[PDB]
């Protein structure tokens, strides 16, 4: 018995490719489209909620996830792989940072830890790479707002705006025409909804779309009062009703 | 293809061919049966006499677990012994912690989980035995049969080995003709007959009969071997029926 | 125990007593306190009998393995350091040993090393070790010269053990003598203190404190 | 068992080569070019970013050039994720030395240890090697300014000028042509950029597709300064040499 | 064919080829016989040499005062298994002050061989063993196969041309079983039995190897001039 | 590929059989046992003339009463010799006596099959172990990587083994003197060696009760070579 | 832990991984060792496809193991560092326990033992390196030169070469080296070493390294101009 | 073990260490050298628990010698002292700590300056113009506070050292059998034979 697979399952081919990473990126291509746009006073991340059955309750399945009060994440690719990465990402933020410095990590460093975990699945014994690409939006005091993409290889890049998955080629072109450096947050939400309508085929409403922002602090969502320095989470998930209001003036 | 070369690999059907190959080793083995009765269970088995040089009565195949459970099996005899050794460890740790002897359904799952564990990795081989086993507990009598996949169920009657079909047919007739129930002493006699009738499927070498039983009234809820006058009485009953 | 060894013009003299004790109980009068490691190496024993006996015997096995592996007899320095490094590993565990590793090699010449159970290792010309070491020092130091003859050196070693055997309650039995030369060690007999004391008293005229 | 699926990453070919090391070098040859040039009064590090998108955030980005300590930096060619694993190990190693001896680690000692880690992945463990080649630029008070390179084989060598990544053959010929020993930093800056401009696979070399860094003694009296260039500073230095 | 790479693999018909290949190593080995009466149990073994300049490979090994075995196949595997038996016999004596039953000795050998047939990396044992002994239930003879199967018998033989001696003992069953209180006659029957497996070679003084255990006889081995009586 | 501890259909271990082929490629080593002592001889076989032949060490001491010669992948023999020397000295420490030659050989052979998936492969070297003890007298053993060992009156191993063994079959008798055995090893070595036998490319040794294990000098062997040539010309 | 047996026997009785490690040695730059009456000299080739090199800081081909012993090699450069490190540690350990520096034979035996261990251990490949180890034993004036190889065998040599085109330079040394009369002086020993490398190298500029070891821890490396003088002298005598 | 002293002057560092080794009521040796050369321009003297002292000194010696061979370069006295301190700082929280106090005297060739470091068994390091371990300091520190000047020569430093030894021989209870004196300067390490 025991794990006899102590050797690498990802290796270099004669041409210099890393097969399993390429094949993982192919799985990301098949995945549903998701995007992220960065404004002057915030960041938006969005994706389609592809339902498996109409009997299934899509509210119970969350594609957009809170990692810290000021950091969120969305993906394209294999859902199960994403779910466990979110668990590990939430934990590593505490063990390797908050329990040491008494504060949450900045976006770039949390991203750096997630990227490490994904890199190890590319080199360690008896495992395949993760079949997902992540988009991670976040805010912190000394860097301001920021948006990052993380690929199966463990590489990460900072973006002004980008898309991943099914119709990412067309969606990136659409964002190049509309994006400027003076965009307000509401303008960025409007552009996010327009970009997503092109890739979605069926119903296009608040129940089939999932969208969250990184913006101003929310004292009402904090859950307590008395400490002036604690002002609330910057991450907020838009409701079904809040999306439909913006779809009328579209 | 090549899906059958490694254990724990699914074929495109969703099958584990290495387990199905282990079943072929069970089918090649000698016949063994189990009969459930009014207040207990009976076990019997075919022992092929390869040579005159074998010592009669001195190559015992039926095995006891704890003091209330019996185990018989067909196929690779060493694999069965390994399963019983584990069973004895499982029962011992149950009684150690919980005081009471291990219930039959509780014991059945301990074996089941252990056999099933040997279908999960390519670094182990599946078991090459089907095991018929059971006994008496607080809720009465129980008879079980366990297969290489880890699958097991409860049984009114059970059979496995080279003459399983002949033994199954004969077992079905007893269930139909006795809806109210069969007695312990009757079930010993019937067990002899069915082994003799199932020997027609292995009739080159002549054989030796071996029976055991557990009963609330006859054996006081403990596992014992059938010997002497009661064994010969069961042999004679079987001899009269074949002629 | 009383044991000594000193270096001189004609090599090394080694002398020991032969008593073993358990408190005030004299357990033996005939104990061998010198160990013959090879034809050119000797080891002396003081402290715990088992400790000394066991480990100095272990030392000989390690020395034999050296010459098998290296095709050359081990140096006195390297031999003494194997023992000192061993006892250092056990430091604090309660080993009780006072030993002297004595021998000749080409590169070193006649050499003596003191090694004890708290890890001390010292090269030197003269050492006395054991419960009666001070009594031996008193005679040895006051009569020692480098230019002693082989005959006189043997006697001084013998006479120094006798001095300690007389005054120290936990020393006695007999004297065992050894002489180490360029050609190897030579045994110079067992000398019972029962006869030796009176013989020395009469011939030398010493020990006037005792009733003649 | 699991023998069936083992690629055997640490074996020899019949010709006496290491398969996985050779294939890792093939991977690195498609990565963006990085150049290091050593002058008498400093060191230059220049590197080309991999095909950039206009919506990429350029100022808050790091891909090629990393800081190991106050006196040592590296340029990367290959898998970025693999490089960061090694960079963090090198950063820790430097601090261990400083903690132990109360002195900044000599450049070669840092390079040797990082190269020894790479070597281990080619001889034991059955894991794939790191698909990364480094150019090390640094200073210490024994040898002064120093340039080194290391590759997946764990072999390292010292250089006056060197390139890694794509088009090294063409790039090395150009550096061998114009380089001389009495060269200054400002001249070496110009050589580094001119060489990338001629070897690049892009149409024209622009500020947004470059990473640049110097290591001078251009601070105040007998001390070394590390300058990682900002976007606007690359835009200016590109105009000043007449490339754009 | 494709299913004989290791012991962990079953064939399509349910066979374990590595176990069968281990069984083949026993067939190539030199013949050895075992038989018993009610009072005594005897082992006879034909020893084999490399050439006229070499010694003859010893076939019989003592396990305790009341138990031992003969071997056929890989001799180093017999050394491992016999050493295990020596330890088990010894554990019984030190802990329980009990002589190990011959039947339990077999059960322990079976379980040790089995574990080597169900795990990756390992290999089956490549040797067969005939175990004799005298315990609280009289004399005993056991046959061990590296498949794990252990069988108690009145008499048997293993090795090359072992079928000849096995047939003879099957005929002589009624005679030799009643040889009680007579060691030399029980050996004579065992020597005549092994003779039915000889081809071109006969039993010489440094070729034959006999061992006996019984009621008032500890397990002892006879070699050299001590077996000249039985030629 | 395939498992390291796999059986062939004929019932043999693949890796053990393949290691025997490596031993056949090795240089020749011969041993002869007498009532006056045991002689061990080997072919040195230098790969080039610039190589200093006296550094070639294929005959080795285990203890004062036990010697050893080797043939095959000789680098593999180092850990075997190390184990043998430790086993011999350890027994002396535990029992205050010399260890039997047979018990030493058995201890070395226990290492043999300790390979699989313990070391990664069998040893690729065979050993001739010669010695004396009080019980069984002068002895010679052949230790293989199979874990098997036979006692021999005389034995050859290496590339010229089958030819040298046939010659030893005819020449050996139970009354051979030590001198006669010395010449016989030289004679048979000269026959199977490629290059011409002399004191520099061949080495003799012996073990006697009185003087123990001794490797001969090049001067001593040279005279035995000259004595051998003269006797063959004398009839 | 990774357990795979990588070094195993083949049907013909060869261990291919050990033999393929020898091919890596054949690919490496040439290295030569010659011992005279009172000295040993180690010569090494450096390939000239690498210009723009910094020779101050680039790892040297000859390495000091202790103050009285040196080690050169041919084969994989990265592999050699591991052997050199282990050797240096053992050298200091020997001084600590035996209170005497290592003999050249002892140091060689240790390095060779490490190489052998990597030929029958699971999860590792053999070292793609052969070494030349030279020096003088403590308080001794007899020169010592030893060779090792991936299999683990080691031996002593009057003169020896390893690496690429080593069969050509071995041919040269076999007819030019007299056992009855070795190079009497340092100059004679260096000249014969340079001559032998000039049969294979190309140009005698920055391609040849020479290191001279004399008794009592006296080791020095020659500079470019010093070596170039030997190259200039040999060529003028050749035109005859 | 008992007395170890150190003085740093203009161009050199001078270490003086007692020669006696005493066990029980017996002086076993009167010529013991309580020092080890770590590198050509670095010297360490030591005192403390029997066995521990030499074992520790030689362990440090081996490590510094290993570094020298590996890098073909001599570590600075500051670097060596920091390595030694860390080893003692590790030791103090071990199962069985090294009970050894040391002085490190060295000449830094890059700075052309002599340096003296005092380190105790806890791993407490200080650089000093003059230093001592054990009971010696209770006499020598006040004496040196009076007579020491920073610009003194090696000869002046030796006379200053004679003044310390004389005081210890007058007021110390135990007979320490004189001292071995060694000088560390630009030219390396040498021993004064007549003191
Ligand atoms: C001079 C003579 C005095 O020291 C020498 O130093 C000799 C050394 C020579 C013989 C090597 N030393 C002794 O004789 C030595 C003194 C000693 C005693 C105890 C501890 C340390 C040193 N004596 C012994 O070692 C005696 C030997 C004789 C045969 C009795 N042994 C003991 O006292 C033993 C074991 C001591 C021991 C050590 C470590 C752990 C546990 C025990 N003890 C007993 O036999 C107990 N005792 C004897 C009296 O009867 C009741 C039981």
């Amino acid at each position: 018995m025991t794990d006899r697979y102590s050797f690498s399952l990802t290796t270099f081919s004669p041409s210099g490719k890393l097969g399993q990473i390429d094949y993982a990126l192919t799985a990301v291509k098949q995945g549903v489209t998701s995007l992220g746009i960065k404004a002057t006073n915030g960041v938006v991340i969005a994706t389609e909620k592809k339902s498996s059955s109409p009997l299934a309750m899509s509210e119970t399945l969350s594609k957009v996830s809170l990692l810290t009060p000021d950091i969120g994440a969305v993906y394209s690719g294999m859902g199960p792989d994403y779910r466990v990465l979110v668990d590990k990402s939430r934990k590593v933020a505490h063990t390797s940072y908050k329990r040491i410095y008494g504060e949450y990590p900045p976006t770039k460093l949390l991203v750096s830890e997630v990227a490490k975990i994904m890199q190890e699945a590319t080199q360690s014994g008896g495992v395949r790479p993760f079949g997902v690409s992540l988009l991670i939006a976040g805010h912190d005091e000394f860097n301001g707002f920021s948006l990052y993409q993380v690929d199966p290889s463990g590489s990460y890049f900072p973006w002004k705006a980008t898309a991943i998955g099914k119709g990412s080629v067309a969606a990136k072109t659409f964002l190049e025409k509309r994006w400027n450096d003076e965009l307000e947050l509401e303008d960025a939400i409007h552009i996010a909804l327009l970009t997503l309508k092109e890739s979605v085929e069926g119903e296009f409403n608040g129940d089939t779309i999932e969208l969250a922002i990184i913006g101003d602090e929310n004292p009402d969502l904090l859950g307590y009062t008395g400490i002036p320095t604690d002002k609330g989470p910057r991450f907020r998930k838009l409701t079904s009703q809040e999306i439909n209001d913006r779809l009328e003036a579209l | 293809t090549g899906y059958d070369l490694s254990n724990s690999v699914f074929s495109p059907d969703g099958r584990n061919f290495q387990v199905e190959y282990a079943v072929k080793a069970v089918e090649n083995g000698t016949t063994s049966i189990g009969i459930k009765c009014n207040d207990g269970v009976v076990f019997a088995v075919e022992k092929l006499i390869t040579s005159k040089l074998l010592v009669p009565q001195k190559n015992v195949k039926i095995q006891v677990v704890d003091r209330h459970i019996g185990c018989v099996y067909s196929g690779l005899i060493p694999d069965g012994r390994h399963l019983v050794n584990r069973g004895r460890e499982e029962a011992a740790s149950f009684k150690k912690l919980y005081k009471t002897p291990i219930p039959i359904p509780a014991f059945a799952d301990r074996l089941g989980q252990y056999v099933q564990a040997h279908t999960l990795y390519n670094s182990v081989r599946p078991f090459g035995v089907s095991t018929i086993f059971g006994g008496v507990d607080k809720n009465g009598a129980h008879l079980y049969m366990l297969e290489p996949s880890g699958s097991y169920w409860g049984y009114k009657g059970a059979a496995t080995g080279k003459g399983r079909q002949s033994a199954k047919a004969e077992l079905e007739k007893l269930v139909d003709h006795h809806p109210e129930g069969l007695s312990a002493r009757e079930a010993v006699k019937q067990a002899a007959k069915i082994i003799y009738l199932a020997h027609e499927d292995n009739k080159e070498k002549d054989f030796e009969l071996e029976i055991s039983w557990c009963s609330l009234s006859e054996t006081n809820g403990l596992h014992k071997f059938v010997k002497g006058d009661l064994l010969q009485e069961a042999i004679d009953f079987a001899q009269k029926e074949i002629n | 125990t009383t044991t000594l060894a000193f270096r001189f013009q004609g090599g090394i003299i080694v002398a020991v007593d032969s008593r073993a004790t358990a408190g005030n109980w004299v357990a033996s009068q005939t104990v061998k306190k010198v160990i013959e490691i090879n034809p050119f190496l000797l080891g002396t024993m003081a402290g715990g009998v088992a400790d000394c006996q066991f480990w100095e015997t272990w030392l000989g096995s390690q020395c034999r393995l050296h010459e098998l592996r290296e095709k050359e007899r081990i140096s006195v320095a390297a031999a003494s350091k194997i023992l000192s490094n061993l006892v250092y590993q056990y430091k604090g565990a309660g080993l009780s040993m006072g030993t002297m590793i004595c021998g000749y090699t080409r590169k070193e010449g006649p050499t003596i090393y003191y090694v004890d159970s708290d890890g001390t290792r010292l090269k030197g010309d003269i050492f006395c070790v054991g419960s009666g070491q001070t009594f031996a020092y008193g005679v040895l130091d006051s009569n020692y010269k480098w230019d002693l003859s082989v005959e006189d050196a043997l006697y001084l070693g013998k006479r120094s053990i006798l001095a300690a055997a007389h005054r120290d309650a936990y020393s006695g039995g007999s004297v065992n003598l050894y002489h180490v030369t360029e050609d190897g060690w030579i045994y110079h007999g067992n000398h019972d203190v029962g006869e030796l004391f009176w013989k020395v008293k009469e011939e030398e005229g010493s020990f006037n404190n005792v009733i003649g | 068992g699991s023998r069936r699926y083992d690629s055997r990453t640490t074996i020899f070919s019949p010709e006496g080569r290491l398969y996985q090391v050779e294939y890792a070098l093939e991977s690195i040859s498609h990565a963006g070019t990085a150049i290091g040039i050593m002058a008498s009064d400093g060191i230059v590090l220049a590197a080309e970013r991999k095909v950039t998108s206009t919506l990429l955030e350029q100022d808050t980005s790091t891909e090629k050039l990393y800081k190991l300590n106050d006196k040592i930096a590296v340029a990367v060619a290959g898998l970025t994720a693999d490089a960061e694993i090694l960079i963090n190990t090198a950063r820790i190693h430097a601090q261990n030395y400083l903690k132990t001896y109360n002195e900044d680690i000599p450049v070669e000692i840092l390079v040797r240890r990082l190269s020894d880690i790479k070597q281990g992945y080619t001889q034991h463990g059955g894991l794939r090697p790191f698909g990364v080649s480094f150019i090390y630029a640094g200073y210490d008070d024994r040898y002064g300014y120093q340039l080194y390179t290391s590759n997946p084989s764990g072999n390292y060598t010292g250089w006056k000028a060197i390139s890694v990544g794509a088009n090294t053959s063409a790039a090395q010929t150009l550096l061998q042509m114009d380089y001389k020993d009495d060269m200054k930093v400002d001249d070496a800056i110009e050589l580094a950029l001119k060489t990338l401009s001629k070897t690049t696979d892009s149409s024209a070399l622009t500020y947004d597709r470059l990473e640049f860094a110097t290591i001078r003694k251009g601070a105040n009296d007998g001390e070394v300064y590390q300058k990682i260039f900002k976007p606007q500073e690359i835009k200016d230095i590109l105009v000043k040499t007449g490339i754009t | 064919n494709n299913y004989d790479g290791d012991t962990v693999t079953f064939s399509p018909t349910g066979r374990l080829f590595q176990v069968e290949y281990a069984l083949e190593a026993i067939k190539q080995g030199s013949v050895t016989v075992g038989l018993r009466s009610n009072t005594h149990a005897v082992l006879v073994a034909l020893k084999r040499n490399a050439d006229e300049l070499s010694s003859y490979q010893k076939k019989i090994i003592k396990c305790d005062e009341h138990m031992g075995l003969s071997l056929a196949g890989l001799a180093p595997d017999a050394r491992v298994l016999s050493n295990y038996l020596r330890q088990q016999c010894n554990y019984s004596s030190l802990v329980f002050n009990r002589k190990l039953a011959v039947e339990r000795a077999g059960h322990l050998l079976c379980d040790k061989a089995q574990k080597n047939t169900q795990s990756y990396g390992g290999r089956p044992y490549g040797v067969g063993l005939l175990i004799i002994g005298y315990d609280k239930s009289g004399a005993h003879l056991l046959e061990f196969q590296p498949s794990g199967n252990v069988t108690e018998l009145y008499g048997t033989a293993i090795g090359a041309r072992s079928q000849g001696a096995k047939t003879y003992l099957e005929r002589t069953l009624d005679t030799f079983i009643k040889i009680d209180g007579n060691p030399d006659e029980l050996i004579k029957a065992g020597v005549e039995a092994i003779s039915q497996s000889l081809r071109d070679e006969s039993l010489t003084v440094d070729n034959l190897s006999i061992a006996i255990v019984g009621k008032d006889t500890p397990f002892t081995i006879y070699d050299g001039e001590a077996v000249a009586k039985y030629i | 590929d395939r498992g390291v501890s796999t059986f062939s259909p004929e019932g043999r271990l693949f890796q053990v059989e393949y290691s025997l082929e490596a031993i056949k490629l090795g240089s020749t080593a011969i041993g002869i046992a007498t009532k006056e002592g045991v002689v061990l001889g080997v072919e040195k076989r230098a790969t080039s003339p610039l190589l200093e032949s006296d550094s070639i060490e294929k005959i080795v001491e285990i203890d004062r009463h036990i010697g050893c010669a080797m043939s095959g992948l000789t680098a593999d023999a180092r850990s075997m010799i190390e184990h043998a020397r430790t086993a011999a000295v350890t027994h002396n420490l535990y029992y205050d006596e010399d260890i039997n030659v047979e018990s030493l050989t058995q201890s070395v052979c226990d290492l043999a099959l300790r390979f699989g998936e313990l070391m990664s492969r069998p040893f690729g070297v065979a050993l001739l172990i010669a010695g004396h003890d009080a019980d069984d007298g002068y002895q010679l053993f052949h230790a293989e990587p199979s874990g098997t060992f036979y006692r021999y009156n005389a034995k050859a191993i290496g590339s010229g083994s089958e030819g040298a063994q046939a010659e030893l079959l005819n020449e050996w008798h139970s009354s051979l003197t030590l001198k006669e055995a010395e010449l016989l090893v030289l004679k048979i070595l000269k026959q199977v060696m490629e290059e011409k036998l002399d004191e520099n490319n061949a080495q003799l040794s012996c073990i006697t009760k009185q003087d123990g294990f001794k490797i001969y000098d090049n001067e001593k062997t040279a005279e035995l070579i000259k004595e051998l040539k003269e006797k063959e010309a004398a009839e | 832990g990774y357990d795979r047996a990588l070094s195993i026997f083949s049907p013909d009785g060869h261990i291919f991984q050990v033999e393929y490690a020898l091919e890596a040695v054949k690919r490496g730059t040439c290295a030569v060792g010659v011992k005279g009456k009172n000295c040993v000299v180690l010569g090494c080739e450096r390939r000239s496809t690498l210009k723009l090199q910094d020779t101050r800081i680039t790892p040297s081909k000859v390495s000091k193991i202790d103050s009285h012993v040196v080690l050169s090699f041919s084969g994989l450069n990265a592999d050699s560092r591991i052997l050199i490190e282990k050797a240096r540690v053992e050298a200091q350990s020997h001084r600590l326990t035996l209170e005497d520096p290592v003999t050249v034979e002892y140091l060689t035996r240790y390095v060779a033992g490490v190489q052998q261990r990597y030929t029958q251990s699971g999860g590792v490949r053999p070292f793609g390196v052969s070494t030349l180890i030279a020096g003088f034993d403590p308080r001794d004036d007899e020169p010592k030169l030893y060779q090792t190889e991936p299999s683990g065998i080691y031996s002593s040599w009057s003169a020896q070469t390893i690496g690429r085109n080593s069969k050509t330079v071995r041919e040269f040394l076999e007819k030019n080296y007299d056992r009855k009369e070795p190079p009497a002086t340092v100059e004679e020993c260096v000249k014969l070493t340079v001559r032998s490398l000039l049969e294979v190298v190309q140009t005698g500029a920055k391609n040849i390294e020479i290191t001279v070891v004399k008794p009592d821890s006296d080791i020095v490396a020659l500079s470019s101009e010093e070596i170039n003088q030997y190259v200039t002298q040999i060529e003028q005598e050749k035109q005859e | 073990m008992d007395i170890i002293l150190g003085i740093r002057v203009q161009d050199s560092v001078i270490l003086a260490s007692s020669k006696a080794v005493t066990r029980g009521i017996s002086v076993l040796k009167d010529s013991d050298d309580k020092t080890r050369q770590l590198s050509p321009h670095t010297l360490m003297s030591f005192a403390g628990e029997a066995g521990d002292t030499v074992q520790f000194a030689e362990y440090i010696q081996a490590n510094i010698q290993l570094y020298s061979i590996r890098e073909d370069y001599e570590l600075s006295p500051q670097a060596v002292s920091s390595f030694v301190r860390q080893e003692l700082a590790k030791s103090i929280r071990s199962r069985r700590p090294y009970q050894v106090n040391v002085l490190i005297g060295g000449y830094d060739k890059k700075k052309n300056k002599p340096e003296l470091y005092q380190i105790d068994y806890l791993g407490t390091k200080v650089e000093l113009p003059y230093g001592a371990h054990g009971y010696s300091g209770f006499y020598t520190f006040s004496l040196l506070d009076h007579h020491y000047r920073p610009d003194m020569t090696t000869e002046e430093g030796l006379d200053l050292l004679k003044l310390c030894v004389q005081e210890l021989e007058k007021r110390m209870p135990m007979d320490f059998k004189g001292v071995i004196v060694k000088i560390v300067d630009k030219d390396g390490i040498r021993q004064v034979d007549d003191f």
